[PDB]
């Protein structure tokens, strides 16, 4: 995260660190979204392009983090994954077109006052609060220019018309992405960078008070750059997929 | 550019 | 849950607000 603060304890109790036993070294964040359920970007996990495949075995999931190093004692939780589920279109060839994937906890995960799930949107949410002007919340241990925080940051960032996304970059963007950040002529800045893949883009209901899950970090062009914007997979658009798997698989 | 690496591999503390 | 998601035990649960949320509240116009 670039221009954000450190989160406040218990801010923001989905976020989940996903982190290589050995060597030990954080892969990117994720989001608790029930007890035995975790989401994240399908470019963590599986990315030929830098030699990236990891299975199960490969991971641990800590729950409950605040601070990016410690082993924090009798707060966080750790686990193990049962399955990996990668969305089967998702396009690591020439855009992370779906980048997202679910991942099964080996044993369910206890609530605390540091550990508690996100919603995930209905239509309804996302067709009143995905709009352009409407800021949203991502949180995120990555660097901090385009470096490595002590503790879990926090920036809120506007979400931005479609058009304006497209015009910024030469990729190819599609219906299941969006793009969030202030204009240069705002004067306010703030990004996720390197390291906060897979974290949580979140809104906060007006209507019911709740914290909801709209997108997950995906990709970018360096960080805070002046006319540029980060990329998140709009989660709302791939949920008949999420269904699908939690029903087939779990709950 | 993908989120792809937090890094480190240096000052983590044993799980 | 997924009965109770979105309400963090620290503040909506206790009716305290984060120091930035009504950054966010407020954009919503």
């Amino acid at each position: 995260i670039v221009e954000g603060s450190d989160a406040e304890i218990g801010m923001s109790p989905w976020q989940v660190m996903l982190f290589r036993k050995s060597p030990q070294e954080l892969l990117c964040g994720a989001s608790l979204i029930s007890d035995r359920w975790v989401l994240t970007a399908a470019h963590c996990l599986l990315y030929p392009p830098w030699d990236k495949n990891f299975t199960e075995n490969d991971l641990l999931v800590r729950i409950g983090k605040h601070s990016r190093t410690r082993y924090e004692r009798n707060i966080e939780k750790i686990s193990m994954l049962e399955k990996i589920y990668i969305h089967p279109r998702y396009n690591w060839r020439e855009n992370l077109d779906r980048d997202i994937a679910l991942m099964k906890l080996k044993k369910p995960v206890a609530f605390s006052d540091y550990i508690h799930p996100v919603c995930l949107p209905d239509r309804e949410t996302a067709a009143s609060l995905l709009q352009a002007g409407y800021k949203g919340r991502v949180t995120g241990w990555g660097n901090l220019k385009e470096g490595q925080p002590s503790v879990l940051q926090v920036v809120n960032l506007p979400i931005v018309e479609r058009p304006v996304c497209k015009d910024s970059t030469r990729i190819r963007i599609t219906d299941n992405m969006f793009c969030a950040g202030y204009k240069p002529d705002e004067g306010k800045r703030g990004d996720a960078c390197e390291g906060d893949s897979g974290g949580p883009f979140v809104m906060k209901s007006p209507f019911n008070n709740r914290w909801y899950q709209m997108g997950i970090v995906s990709w970018g062009e360096g960080c805070d750059r002046d006319g540029k914007y980060g990329f998140y997979t709009h989660v709302f658009r791939l949920k008949k997929w999420i269904q699908k798997v939690i029903d087939q698989f779990g709950e | 550019d993908p989120x792809g690496g937090g890094g480190g591999n240096g000052d983590f503390e044993e799980i | 849950g997924e009965a109770d998601c979105g309400l963090r035990p620290l503040f909506e649960k206790k009716s305290l607000e984060d120091k930035t949320e009504r950054e966010l509240l407020e954009s919503y116009i």
